[PDB]
Parts: structure tokens; C-alpha cells; sequence
């Protein structure tokens, strides 16, 4: 009856960039108060669509998107973005209807040694597209000689790791991120708020 | 189809009376007769009474004679039990159960056929000093296969109902009977066995949900 | 008054084995007796009719016997949808039921796994603390859960709550609860559960240091 937002926002670590997490939301009731009252998000941008006019609306399916990322790459996370998390790993649609969500955790996503779990893709051959996800390890060919799948010079694996630390600035500290995306279907609308 | 629907749950302080009902669908209400039997927790049925909607019969049992008292809405197909002065011991599910028609024989001798076909749900009956109150959720931490749970601690009255991740994890999930303690309050416990390689990558939430309190606690169990 | 007697009061026997339960009233009732059948949680279900009468959807291992006092049920080949308490019910005379007779399935015999839980320190805020033990899938159902507080033994704090029969694994599922005030529960250091089982080799003993 109640939709599982509490399962995204408070779950005890979340996902890497490059396989970042997306929970499929319907036949609930949503009250999106808990998230648009709260003072706890450093970021709350939502684009086509006011978060106080939500809790009045209906939608066929609702998607909550989640990872974490450094803090100067949440302004990535934005229709018509440039950069290594929009180009390779987690691009929002120009016509994007939902709501960016994000705070700090580097409380929860930092380490005395570093939180080497946290990955990101750095290279890859192409610009992903709309919400597309790429989990693949495959080795980049940064230069003329192929690399036949094993590493090499100016061959290289494709993923790299956020060395969380909590004695890192604020852009370089771990910071949560949930992506709410709205879907309208020619169906019957499901998830409703109060 | 026959279906016996009866009342939502009743609190009641002792010596009060508690009215319920039985709607009756899927068939002729008027000539069925319809028993009320009741149960106390973990205890065996008692036969309370019966009564027939279409001829007026009513028989009490000599036990809650004068207490209570079957009456019935035709119109409604709808059948009613009052029982009045309350007590503690009253405390019990209270089921209304259909008998198939009575008959007479080669001779003229009126046979009843009281077995009980249909049942409804039964409407559970709490008489207690208690008032309702909600009760507090608490983790239960664990430390091959790892084990994890919630306390729902000190809630009035029964029952609560304790799901695991909105639903999803039903799997190794054991919510055990509740148990009345000397304050009048109810204390339940649910666990669930679960990987002790999944003890960081699955987050757990309980989900209790106390009707009767109007009280909804969400309750995430991670290991400390 | 019609009395009506059932026995045996608890029955445990292995899949496909051939349950008989009796039902015995104080006066002829004729073939005036029914038989029910209810699941744990569940509402009581009509299986035999007038002492012999099968109901329409219920299993041909089901049947019925007697006439005038003494009454017999029969579950030909016991199967685990059966675990239910079984009641009786006179109607020459008004209607009496019977004390009910409750039957489960006979399993191999099966050690718990058992767990041990500190108090968290929400509840540890509001003065009070409730350290439980889980005991999570044995058979049989008999066993022995002993609080240790610095091995002392402890009695008058604990309430135990058993499962039903599981409908897999035909197991029981065990919690104890000792409850504690914040402040007897900070003059004592070694909390310990000690648990004695028919399938274990020796006790038990799931620990913690507060
Ligand atoms: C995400 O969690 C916060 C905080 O939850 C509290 O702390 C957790 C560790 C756990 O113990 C919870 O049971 C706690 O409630 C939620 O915010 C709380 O919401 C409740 C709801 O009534 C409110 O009473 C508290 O005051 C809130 N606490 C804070 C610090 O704001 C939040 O709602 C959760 N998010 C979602 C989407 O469910």
C-alpha cells in the first residue's frame, strides 16, 4: 500500500555509478511529504513537474535511481550535462520528468583507509544514452595496438574506484543520490500519492 | 457462493457488551439456520447458540443465557450476536457458522442437521482494562547463515502484522505467537535466516503495522 | 449434560502413516456427530458428517465410524496439509463439542540453530532491556532454553513463544525474551542462552558481553 521509498533512501550502502541501482515502483501509495519536508538533501531539483503538486498525481510506473558519486559530479546529474558520469555513466533524458536527489555520506561511504568499493567507468568508446547502464569490463583501447583482453600499455580496465576518505573536501566526499523518474503511460496510473 | 462475512475486531473494557455481525451471501438467508461459536485463545470451540432468520428459532446456551441475545435483519441477510457484561475470559474469536436444514421423517419426527458447512472468519474479541496503544519497534542485531529480527514490544490490543522488505523477503522468516505479559501488553517477536554473506549487501527493513493503533513503524536491522 | 471426550489429546505420527482418533459421548446420540478440522490460524472446516458422511472436497483419506456412544476418525495416509487440531461435535441434544485432538507430523529428528540478541540501544533509552534467543528449526518440539546471567541462572524475566509445525520442513521455531531494567541489566556483564536438544551432542551456549 505504502511505496518502498524507505528501501532507497535509508538502505545501508548503495550502488556504484556504472551499475547504478533502479527500484521499479508501482500499485502503491506514495507520500513524497517524507522527502520534499525534509532539510536533509543538499540537492532537491525536480524539472517538468513541482514536488509540492506531486502528492495530487498519478503515474503508471515511478523509478527511484540510486549511487553515489563525488560531490562536483551531482551537477551531472541534470538534463543536457557534460562529463564522466553523464558521457559513461549515468545519463538523464533532455525531456527528463522527475526529481534529483542528493546529500552528503561521508559519514557512511568514507573510510580511515578509503572506500575503494565506490567505482566509476572512466573510459569508454561512446556517450551512454538515457538511462543506460553499462556493467561490462572490458579493456579500453586508449591507443593504435589492440588489446585482445588483457591490459597493457595504453590498454587499461575500464572501471576506477572513488578513494572516499573522510578527510577529503566536500566535491571529493561521497555523496547518495536518488533519481525519482515519473512515467505516464497509456495505462492504468498505479502509483498515487494522498 | 455461500460467504459468512462478519464484523472487524472489538476492544472492550470488562463489563461492557460487544454487538456482532454476520452477513450471509450466495444463498437463502431466510431458512438456513446460523450457530455462534466462539474460542478462546488456544482453547477448544464452545457452542453458544443458534438462531433461524425466516422461523424466529432461537436456543441459547445455558452457559450465556441471559448475556446474550441472536437476532437477525432479512433484508439485510444479516445476522446478529450481543453479548453483554463482559469479562476478562470472554476474551476469544467468535466464529458464526450455517447448519444445513432441518427435516422431518417417514414419522413426523423434526430432525435437526446441525453441521457446520459454512463458516465466516470469525471476529476476534478483546475484554481487557487495557487501553489500545502502539507499540515500539526494536533491532534485533546480528553479529554461514546469520539471523536477524524486530521487537514489537508493548502494543494493546492484537494483532500486529510483520512483513520483511515491503513484502518481498518471506523466505527463512519465522513471526512468532505473541505473548501477553503482566502489564496487559503484547510483545511478538519475527526473525529471518539469511546469508551471512548477504549480512552487508541486502538492507532489511520489518514493516509492522498495528491497525488497531493506527501505527505504521518501518524499522531497518543492520548489524552493528 | 452431554459430555463428549476425545483421545488422545496430541498425536504425532510420519507422513502415510494411519491415524485413528476416538470421540466418546456421555449418552447415545445416535450417529448425531460430526468431525471438524482446523489449521492454525484458520477457521474450523466440516470434514465427516453424521459419524460416516464425507463433505464434498475433502480428500478420500479422510473417514468416519460409529454409532450411539463411541465414535472413530481415520486419516488413512497422514499427510502434511493434515497438521490441524481435529474436534468432534454432538448435535442429538443441542450441541456439544468436543476438547479436540491435535495431530502432527513425526519428523526426523533435527538440531536448532540458535542465536542470541543484545538489547539495542533505542530500548536501552527508554530503561529497559530485552536480550532474546532464537532457537530456528528443531524437532521435536521439547526444549530446554536456560538464561545465564554470569552463569547465573535466571527465573520470573523470561516468556517463550513456539511456531507452528512449518508447512516445509515440519520444524518448530523457538523465542525467549528476558526482559531487564537498563539498570539491572548494567550490573551484570556475561548474558548467556543455554539451550538443551535432543539433536544436540551437548548443550548450547550463545553468548554476549554488554
Ligand atoms: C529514512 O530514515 C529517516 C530516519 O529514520 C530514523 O532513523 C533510522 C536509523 C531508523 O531507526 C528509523 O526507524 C528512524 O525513524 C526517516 O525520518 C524519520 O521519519 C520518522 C517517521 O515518523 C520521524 O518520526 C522521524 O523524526 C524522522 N527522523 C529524521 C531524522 O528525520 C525517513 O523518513 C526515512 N526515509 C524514508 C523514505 O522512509
Amino acid at each position: 500500500n505504502l511505496c518502498p521509498f524507505g528501501e532507497v533512501f535509508n538502505a545501508t550502502r548503495f550502488a556504484s555509478v556504472y551499475a547504478w541501482n533502479r527500484k521499479r515502483i508501482s500499485n502503491c501509495v506514495a507520500d513524497y511529504s517524507v522527502l520534499y519536508n525534509s532539510a536533509s538533501f543538499s540537492t532537491f531539483k525536480c524539472y517538468g513537474v513541482s514536488p509540492t503538486k506531486l502528492n495530487d498525481l498519478c503515474f503508471t510506473n515511478v523509478y527511484a535511481d540510486s549511487f553515489v558519486i563525488r560531490g562536483d559530479e551531482v551537477r551531472q546529474i541534470a538534463p543536457g550535462q557534460t562529463g564522466k558520469i553523464a558521457d559513461y555513466n549515468y545519463k538523464l533524458p533532455d525531456d527528463f520528468t522527475g526529481c534529483v536527489i542528493a546529500w552528503n555520506s561521508n559519514n557512511l561511504d568514507s573510510k580511515v583507509g578509503g572506500n575503494y568499493n565506490y567505482l566509476y567507468r572512466l573510459f569508454r568508446k561512446s556517450n551512454l544514452k538515457p538511462f543506460e547502464r553499462d556493467i561490462s569490463t572490458e579493456i579500453y583501447q586508449a591507443g593504435s595496438t589492440p588489446c585482445n583482453g588483457v591490459e597493457g600499455f595504453n590498454c587499461y580496465f575500464p572501471l576506477q574506484s572513488y578513494g572516499f576518505q573522510p578527510t577529503n573536501g566536500v566535491g571529493y566526499q561521497p555523496y547518495r543520490v536518488v533519481v525519482l523518474s515519473f512515467e505516464l503511460l497509456h495505462a492504468p496510473a498505479t502509483v498515487c500519492g494522498p | 457462493q455461500v460467504q459468512l462475512q462478519q464484523s472487524g475486531a472489538e476492544v472492550k473494557k470488562p463489563g461492557a457488551s460487544v454487538k456482532l455481525s454476520c452477513k450471509a451471501s450466495g444463498y437463502t438467508f431466510s431458512v438456513f439456520p446460523i450457530h455462534w461459536v466462539r474460542q478462546a485463545p488456544g482453547q477448544r470451540l464452545e457452542w453458544m447458540g443458534w438462531h433461524n432468520a425466516g422461523d424466529g428459532d432461537t436456543k441459547y446456551s445455558q452457559k450465556f443465557q441471559g448475556r446474550v441475545t441472536i437476532i437477525s435483519d432479512t433484508s439485510a441477510s444479516t445476522a446478529y450476536m450481543e453479548l453483554s457484561s463482559l469479562k476478562s475470559e470472554d476474551t476469544a474469536v467468535y466464529y458464526c457458522a450455517r447448519a444445513a436444514r432441518p427435516y422431518y421423517d417417514r414419522r413426523g419426527y423434526f430432525f435437526r442437521a446441525d453441521y457446520f458447512q459454512h463458516w465466516g472468519q470469525g471476529t476476534l474479541v478483546t475484554v481487557s482494562s487495557a487501553s489500545t496503544k502502539g507499540p515500539s519497534v526494536f533491532p534485533l542485531a546480528p553479529s554461514g547463515t546469520a539471523a536477524l529480527g524486530c521487537l514489537v514490544k508493548d502494543y494493546f490490543p492484537e494483532p500486529v502484522t510483520v512483513s520483511w522488505n515491503s513484502g518481498a523477503l518471506t523466505s527463512g522468516v519465522h513471526t512468532f505467537p505473541a505473548v501477553l505479559q503482566s502489564s496487559g501488553l503484547y510483545s511478538l517477536s519475527s526473525v529471518v535466516t539469511v546469508p551471512s554473506s548477504s549480512l552487508g549487501t541486502q538492507t532489511y527493513i520489518c514493516n509492522v503495522n498495528h491497525k488497531p493503533s493506527n501505527t505504521k513503524v518501518d524499522k531497518r536491522v543492520e548489524p552493528k | 449434560d452431554i459430555q463428549v471426550t476425545q483421545s488422545p489429546s496430541s498425536l504425532s505420527a510420519s507422513v502415510g502413516d494411519r491415524v485413528t482418533i476416538t470421540c466418546q459421548a456421555s449418552q447415545d446420540i445416535k450417529n448425531s456427530l460430526n468431525w471438524y478440522q482446523q489449521k492454525p490460524g484458520k477457521a474450523p472446516k466440516l470434514l465427516i458428517s453424521d459419524a460416516s458422511n464425507l463433505e464434498t472436497g475433502v480428500p478420500s483419506r479422510f473417514s468416519g465410524n460409529g454409532s450411539g456412544t463411541d465414535f472413530t476418525f481415520t486419516i488413512s495416509s497422514l499427510q502434511p496439509e493434515d497438521i490441524a487440531t481435529y474436534y468432534c461435535q454432538q448435535y442429538d441434544n443441542l450441541i456439544t463439542f468436543g476438547p479436540g485432538t491435535k495431530v502432527e507430523i513425526k519428523r526426523t529428528v533435527a538440531a536448532p540453530s540458535v542465536f542470541i540478541f543484545p538489547p539495542s540501544d533505542e530500548q536501552l533509552k527508554s530503561g529497559t532491556a530485552s536480550v532474546v534467543c532464537l532457537l530456528n528449526n528443531f524437532y521435536p518440539r521439547e526444549a530446554k532454553v536456560q538464561w545465564k546471567v554470569d552463569n547465573a541462572l535466571q527465573s520470573g524475566n523470561s516468556q517463550e513463544s513456539v511456531t507452528e509445525q512449518d508447512s516445509k520442513d515440519s520444524t518448530y521455531s523457538l523465542s525467549s525474551t528476558l526482559t531487564l531494567s537498563k539498570a539491572d541489566y548494567e550490573k551484570h556483564k556475561v548474558y548467556a542462552c543455554e539451550v538443551t536438544h535432543q539433536g544436540l551432542s551437548s548443550p548450547v551456549t550463545k553468548s554476549f558481553n554488554r
